[PDB]
């Protein structure tokens, strides 16, 4: 196999910025690369072949460089719509290889995350389960942390997270740490809380309640 | 107008085989290799293979071979993949797509995506718990907890509550089911939660109240 490495994974631009992403090649394949976009859920739209030839509705703001081992694509300027996952790909040799994504997109100004704590529903507990959700709204950028503490004893496991797209009107992000455990052993202890870290605020904040 | 339709989404159960159809009009059907490639949820792309639909020929990628199988019926213009001995890595939705140069541009052309889900779980509607506010605006929403297969949809108060909604993307358990929360914020001053789940027919609008 020939590796495809991209880099940067992701990056913040806006609109009217030009955009350059990288593409290296394990080994020299010519000029036999090509670049697709996609975004999430839709198949991917074929950018570039022969390493710098657009395909057919291609915009021309699209273009493609390399040759080689290292590889280019460049937005000239970019324009809303373009805000997607990018990969190239090797056709000089088999297996076909692909990159791993570059995720652009957009950057704004930073927001703190409003924090805000559920406790398990009667309706849940009638059931014999119990879920605990941490909610992070509206924030930016991406990065984040959630921990959470029963009694402050810190929780490990049986807590998985959900991160929201950017947000179509305010380019925000938002979190759902969920924490799930036995209804016996919801019973069984006394104070909860989510602590939330994000370079947007200045010392962890923490939402709690006292119930079980 | 070059077109490629897929056949249908699918669950199997760990080991079982897949057949993925690929039916193509608007072109020249034995002049151009088919190709399939998939995407597992939130990863990138991968190649399985082509198969020359003139002469019936085939490429795999090596990461399959054994497993995968590429054939051809000319006479109705479709293309099929079969993945057998599926694992739970094989998860992903599969793509069936071509390549063309008519007039003088290189065009692409893409299948719309089957979603295979390999999986020892059954078909199962989801329980939706409320999500109470607990005192300037308040927040709250609905969990919808245990579901299988994918997809759920949510949506609030039958469609008029657009603004401040964030439906999440859902998360798979250890226990093999799926799981989301949807949210939404309100001014401290009815709120329903409709979620449908077509797999099960499982419809159930739930109030939230504090
Ligand atoms: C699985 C992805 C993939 O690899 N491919 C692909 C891309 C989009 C849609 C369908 C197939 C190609 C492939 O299989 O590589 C040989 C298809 C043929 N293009 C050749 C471009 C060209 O040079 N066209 C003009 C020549 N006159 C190279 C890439």
């Amino acid at each position: 196999d020939i590796q495809m490495t991209q880099s940067p994974s992701s990056l913040s631009a806006s609109v009217g910025d030009r955009v350059t992403i990288t593409c290296k090649a394990s080994q020299n394949v010519g000029t036999n690369v090509a670049w697709f976009q996609q975004k999430p859920g839709k198949a991917p739209k074929a950018l570039i072949y022969s390493a710098s030839y657009r395909y057919s509705g291609v915009p021309s703001r699209f273009s493609g460089s390399g040759s080689g081992t290292d590889f280019t694509l460049t937005i000239s300027s970019l324009q809303p719509e373009d805000f997607a996952t990018y990969y190239c790909q090797q056709y000089n040799s088999y297996p076909l290889t692909f990159g791993q994504g570059t995720k652009l997109e957009i950057k704004r100004t930073v927001a703190a995350p409003s924090v805000f704590i559920f406790p398990p529903s009667d309706e849940q507990l009638k059931s014999g389960t119990a879920s605990v959700v941490c909610l992070l709204n509206n924030f930016y950028p991406r990065e984040a942390k959630v921990q959470w503490k029963v009694d402050n004893a810190l929780q490990s496991g049986n807590s998985q997270e959900s991160v929201t797209e950017q947000d179509s009107k305010d380019s925000t992000y938002s979190l759902s740490s969920t924490l799930t455990l036995s209804k016996a052993d919801y019973e069984k202890h006394k104070v909860y809380a989510c602590e939330v870290t994000h370079q947007g605020l200045s010392s962890p904040v923490t939402k709690s309640f006292n119930r079980g | 107008q070059v077109q490629l339709v897929q056949s249908g989404a699918e669950v199997k159960k760990p080991g079982a085989s897949v057949k993925v159809s690929c039916k193509a009009s608007g072109y020249t059907f034995t002049n151009y290799d088919i190709n399939w490639v998939r995407q597992a949820p939130g990863q990138g792309l991968e190649w399985i293979g082509w198969i020359f639909p003139g002469e019936g020929s085939t490429k795999y990628n090596e990461k399959f071979k054994g497993r995968v199988t590429m054939t051809r019926d000319t006479s109705i213009s479709t293309a099929y993949m079969e993945l057998s001995r599926l694992r739970s890595d094989d998860t992903a939705v599969y793509y069936c797509a071509t390549e063309l140069v008519k007039d003088y541009y290189a065009m692409d052309y893409w299948g719309q995506g089957t979603l295979v889900t390999v999986s020892s779980a059954s078909t199962k509607g989801p329980s939706v718990f409320p999500l109470a506010p607990s005192s300037g605006t308040a927040a709250l929403g609905c969990l919808v907890k245990d579901y299988f297969p994918e997809p759920v949809t949510v949506s609030w108060n039958s469609g008029a509550l657009t603004s401040g909604v964030h439906t999440f993307p859902a998360v798979l358990q250890s226990s093999g089911l799926y799981s989301l929360s949807s949210v939404v914020t309100v001014p401290s001053s009815t709120y329903i939660c409709n979620v449908n789940h077509k797999p099960s027919n499982t419809k159930v609008d739930k109030r939230v109240e504090p």
